[PDB]
């Protein structure tokens, strides 16, 4: 709201740092950091890859905790077959997500 | 100093008197131009207004810096009706207060020579609205030296407080023109 | 440095006069000042206009009594309004709202008397019974033109202005004086006012109009009305048929009948049902 009120004033453009929402999904573990596991989207990595800069196509894209997650390109996303860490919580939810962790 | 007076001047039907030679409307003729002319000697810039007392106290000249109109205009008088008073300072006080120049000291003086019909009470109330109001006034009176002397003793004193010196009483028994005892008289001999 | 946001508002009052006052000056380039204050650094109020006795030429005009103006000062502090000069206005009676030569002259002095002066055009002969062709203006630095800096910030949306006028430009507009935006606030009881000018008495608000005019009145309506029934009858003989939308509007140049019918049903309709309600209305409300 504050931002579309620039019109009077422009210095009040810059609220929309506010509703900036990462785009992202953090896997957590109990030792509150990330552990250095992928993530996997079981789509083509050619309709949600970024914007190029200014095999004919797979299906699977692989990613890490850090995670460019865009909200349709949430729902795909699902963690690999077995890995140390389990999403304690349903990934296509988002958001950032705690990670059960196995033996070790 | 920069001073914005006003003038009341009594025409009743005693002011048809003649005690003072020629007669009271030429002393009091006289008077006006004797004030007038001290007024202008002294800053230029400051002004004058003119009101007179008759049953329904009326209002000659509102505030201005000239003389020759005051004089001309006070001249086609003729004494008639009673002081009503009280109207005539209200009047007087709400003249000087639209007053172009309000840096001006707002001073108001009476001639006031008749019999004094009012109640000192609301004299009394009436100096106190207007020493609140920051107005100085100076009284005039001949003939009554007996029927309105006190009242008009109470009123000054009233305005003056203890120390509201601005407040000032003349009054000049039987004789000539009303112009020696002006001249020689304190309102004018501070100037 | 000046801002583009910055506004005038003017008073109502302030615009009734400059304008009455043009369209009396017509074709005299009319000239008054206005009195009115500089509230902050975005913003100018400018109370009341009143013109100026001169009466010059009628391709130019001319201050004539400095004395007149100073006295006029002078009393408006005593009694009316306490403020004092921010600018002044001229009509331009069919010109746009561009300033000739002599007007930024004397601008140039306005501002080098006080530099956030403001200048002020009417158009009597184009303000149309509607929307006003009036505008603000303020000169532009020449040094600023040859140094390249440039006339305001434009910290706002507030620079549309509307579509600078070709003829402005022609003129000059932004390149010598810029626009500037005017507005209108009323402390509610002009506000209030202005809707009262219109509103008419309940004297008419009841006075059934006379019944003998009514009626004669209708006579002549449906009159009229057959006779645009027959035009009408004529018309969609054809209409579509015969294919006039090559002809289109063009088909004939005048006399509609629809168009007259139900101007007509519509008109009539207003009269009669508003007197018969009036008539009802009236019969038993008086008892």
């Amino acid at each position: 709201l504050v931002f579309t009120q620039f019109w009077f004033w422009f210095p009040l453009s810059h609220f929309l740092s506010l509703a900036y929402t990462p785009t992202c999904v953090i896997g957590l573990n109990k030792d509150l950091k990330m552990p250095k596991v992928q993530y996997k989207s079981n789509c083509k990595p050619s309709t949600f890859a970024y914007p190029a800069p200014l095999e004919p196509e797979p299906n699977f894209q692989l990613l890490d905790n850090p995670a460019r997650v865009m909200p349709a390109q949430l729902k795909v996303l699902t963690m690999p077959e077995t890995c140390r860490y389990q999403p304690f919580k349903p990934l296509s939810i988002g958001g950032i997500i705690i990670l059960k962790d196995t033996s070790e | 100093v920069l001073e914005s007076t006003m003038v009341c001047v009594d025409n009743s039907e005693y002011m048809r008197n003649g005690d003072f030679l020629p007669t009271r409307l030429q002393a009091q003729q006289d008077a006006v131009n004797i004030v007038c002319h001290s007024k202008t000697r002294s800053n230029p810039e400051n002004n004058v207004g003119l009101i007179t007392l008759a049953n329904d106290c009326e209002v000659l000249t509102t505030l201005t810096p000239d003389t020759g109109r005051i004089l001309s205009k006070l001249h086609t008088v003729q004494p008639k009706g009673k002081i009503t008073f009280c109207t005539g300072i209200r009047v007087a006080h709400l003249a000087l207060k639209h007053r172009q120049g309000k840096n001006h000291k707002m001073r108001i003086i009476a001639f006031v020579g008749s019999p004094v019909e009012d109640n000192e009470k609301d004299l009394v109330k009436l100096a106190k609205r207007l020493k609140k109001e920051k107005v100085n006034v100076d009284i005039i009176n001949f003939g009554e030296e007996e029927v309105n002397t006190e009242k008009l003793t109470a009123f000054v004193n009233t305005l003056n407080g203890k120390d509201g010196t601005g407040s000032h009483l003349v009054t000049v028994p039987p004789g000539p023109s009303l112009a020696d005892a002006l001249i020689s008289s304190p309102i004018l001999a501070g100037e | 440095a000046v801002d583009t946001a910055e506004q005038v508002y003017i008073s109502s009052l302030a615009l009734l006069k400059m304008l009455k006052h043009g369209r009396a000056g017509v074709p005299m380039e009319v000239m008054g000042l206005m009195l009115g204050e500089f509230v902050d650094d975005y913003t100018v109020r400018v109370i009341d206009v009143f013109a100026m006795p001169q009466s010059g030429t009628g391709v130019s005009v001319e201050a004539v009594d400095p004395v007149f103006q100073a006295k006029m000062l002078d009393m408006l502090k005593q009694t009316g309004r306490p403020e004092m000069v921010v600018g002044w206005y001229h009509s331009h009676p069919g010109f746009g709202c561009w300033l000739s030569g002599v007007d930024i002259n004397t601008q140039q002095s306005f501002e080098a008397l006080s530099e956030r002066a403001v200048a002020v055009v009417v158009d009597p002969i184009q303000s149309v019974k509607g929307k006003v062709v009036i505008d603000a203006f303020r000169l532009i630095n020449a040094n600023m033109m040859v140094l390249g800096h440039e006339p305001r910030q434009t910290t706002s949306n507030l620079g549309h202005l509307n579509k600078p006028s070709i003829q402005a430009l022609i003129h000059g507009l932004n390149r010598h004086y810029y626009s500037i935006t005017i507005n209108y606030r009323k402390n509610e009881l002009e506000q209030k006012m202005l809707l009262n000018l219109h509103k008419k008495s309940w004297m008419e608000g009841l006075t059934l109009q006379d019944y003998s005019e009514h009626c004669k009145h209708n006579e002549s309506v449906v009159k009229e009305m057959l006779e645009l029934a027959k035009n009408y009858n004529k018309a969609v003989e054809e209409e579509d048929k015969m294919t006039p939308e090559q002809l289109a509007i063009k088909n004939v140049g005048k006399q509609d009948p629809k168009r007259h019918l139900e101007e007509h049903v519509d008109v009539l309709m207003t009269s009669n049902i508003v007197q018969c309600l009036a008539a009802m209305l009236d019969t038993v409300v008086f008892k």
